[PDB]
RNA sequence: AAGGCGGCCCCCUGGACGAAGACUGACGCUCAGGUGCGAAAGCGUGGGGAGCAAACAGGAUUAGAUACCCUGGUAGUCCAC
RNA sequence: GUACGGCCGCAAGGUUAAAACUCAAAUGAAUUGACGGGGGCCCGCACAAGCGGUGGAGCAUGUGGUUUAAUUCGAUGCAA
RNA sequence: CGCGGGGUGGAGCAGCCUGGUAGCUCGUCGGGCUCAUAACCCGAAGAUCGUCGGUUCAAAUCCGGCCCCCGCAACCA
């Protein structure tokens, strides 16, 4: 089946950092496994209007080749957010 | 710049004519063409194209537009790509037939027209 | 060390490299203000310092501190520098000449006021 | 002396720069380099990146403020 | 001399030290420039290739883990120039 | 030990070798502490050896949070 | 009327042709580690396994419908 495993993009992960664990990310998710992207803002149940939504939002527009995202959460839960990444779904 | 004046009213006349030129004012533009949008089909990288029948004039790329649906304005916006067939002209005459997308536009219904116009 | 040695390679003393080569040995420059701007200071300090870059006559183009409390500078004000640097504004190693040229004297100043640009008050 | 020209106009944080340093965008008009104000940093006063505070502007450059109001 | 040199045997060869006395008769010391030597990695051509192992792949650990650990493994490590 | 120039190298690079700019320091050894999942030696219910617990349940109680007109003020890692 | 692969817990999976209490990850809530946080570690919560009829000892897995998502497909100016 599809397991879950998981990666995380903190503040401070930007292209540098952050591409090539979207390399690690398609991995993940290549492996045939639902890759849940955890975000953990210096922040708050609203930490952020930046920390968080570019990063996911990034990671789905630049994996969407292979990955799609079941939701772009929006609702952070606690300090720290949960984007949802799976297989992009054969109709 | 270096410039001497022998009169006082050379000179007058010029700084004025300075002044006058610094200013940027556009009152309104001149419409390039006309277009009536029918048959609406769909695309993945703008999300719409609207057929399109020019009226009037000569549409083209970069010069912005004015999109209305019974005399009021519905949507506004610069064309992104003019592309009739595959051959992606960047030019469309008068009662040629032709086709139109454009980013950030959700609805497309036909009756309405499309005012082109060059600035 | 050897007598010899410096006898093939005389002591040489090392050339004094200056902190205002700016004046080019002069004691002010007269210069065009270009910017006026306040700025904010170095470790440990915390301020909002008032400095102007100014063209010289000189070609150069330096940046300068308004010292004193208010100043009435602007683009195209025509100031007097010396030397003399700001230690908590890195990059700064000129002041402004109070008083002279389109820079008016300290207002109301009654202390150290030939520092300043200020005329003795009638009293 | 010291003149009356500053102000106490209020802002967001926005940028957690290096060095108790923030992006404040003022609700007024834009946004200044705003540095923590002594008192508050000798207080601590931790002060997170989107935060509701007061800044001491001095005319001689808007540009800059310092964060008076803690939250 | 420094770099560095370790199973055993032979061949070619450099230096050091000791004993005794004979010979030469200051032929000495140092050395900018010059010349030669100079671990490992690296480079070129052709060989060689057990073990080890940059790179690389896979398995794990971890919040992440382009690492540390594991299973593999190419250059390289070996020979000649 | 960078740039420019020269010489050298198939290359990687080497060699020679500056200035502007910026700071009031940078540095060496030793000293008294503190600290160590750098090291050595040594102590304490610190571990180890044991006996009984807390973490589950119901209630008492304090705090946080949440609520409120008000839930008065303070105590907040071991040391609230 | 037209193809693909799937439906299990909040989200994503495993348990499949090998039909007998549905377990494994991220989140959730606690506990532990730290001066403290991140990270990490011990843990508990969490389900008509889409929904029905068939079929059977007992069918998650067994068939077919209703139905839904994705897949490409179809609208590819």
């Amino acid at each position: 089946v599809i397991q879950v495993k998981e990666i995380k993009f903190r503040p401070g992960t930007d292209e540098g950092d952050y591409q090539v664990k979207l390399r690690s990310l398609i991995r993940f998710l290549e492996e045939g496994d639902k890759a849940k992207i955890t975000l953990r803002f210096r922040g708050r149940e609203m930490a952020h209007q930046q920390i968080g939504m570019e990063v996911l939002n990034r990671v789905k527009d630049d994996l969407q080749e292979l990955a799609v995202v079941e939701s772009f959460p929006t609702k952070i839960e606690g300090r720290q957010m949960i984007m949802v990444l799976a297989p992009k779904k054969k109709q | 710049d270096l410039r001497y004046y022998s009169v006082i009213y050379n000179l007058i006349d010029e700084v004025k004519a300075a002044m006058s030129g610094m200013l940027s004012p556009e009152l309104k533009q001149q419409i390039i063409g006309l277009a009536e949008v029918r048959d609406v089909f769909k695309s993945p990288k703008f999300g719409a194209i609207a057929g399109c029948m020019v009226t009037e004039g000569v549409v083209k790329r970069h010069n912005p537009i004015r999109v209305l649906r019974d005399n009021v304005v519905i949507y506004e916006g610069e064309l992104e790509s003019l592309r009739r067939f595959k051959d992606d002209v960047n030019e469309v005459r008068n009662g040629m037939e032709c086709g139109i997308g454009v980013k950030n536009y959700n609805d497309v219904r036909t009756g309405d027209v499309i005012e082109v116009f060059e600035i | 060390a050897t007598v010899n040695q410096l006898v093939r390679k005389p002591r040489a003393r090392k050339v004094a490299k200056s902190n205002v080569p700016a004046l080019e040995a002069c004691p002010q420059k007269r210069g065009v203000c270009t910017r006026v701007y306040t700025t904010t200071p170095k470790k440990p300090n915390s301020a909002l310092r008032k400095v102007c870059r100014v063209r010289l006559t000189n070609g150069f183009e330096v940046t300068s501190y308004i010292g004193g409390e208010g100043h009435n500078l602007q683009e195209h004000s025509v100031i007097l520098i010396r030397g003399g640097r700001v230690k908590d504004l890195p990059g700064v190693r000129y002041h402004t000449v109070r008083g002279a040229l389109d820079c008016s004297g300290v207002k109301d100043r009654k202390q150290a006021r030939s520092k300043y640009g200020v005329k003795r008050p009638k009293a | 002396a010291k003149e009356k020209d500053t102000i106490r106009t209020e802002g967001v944080v926005t940028e957690a720069l290096p060095n108790a340093t923030f992006r404040v965008k003022l609700d007024s008009g834009p946004e200044i380099l705003a540095y923590i104000s002594g008192k508050m940093r000798m207080h601590y006063i931790r002060i997170l990146p989107g935060d509701r505070v007061v800044v001491e502007i001095t005319p001689y450059d808007p540009t800059r403020g310092r964060i008076v109001y803690r939250k």
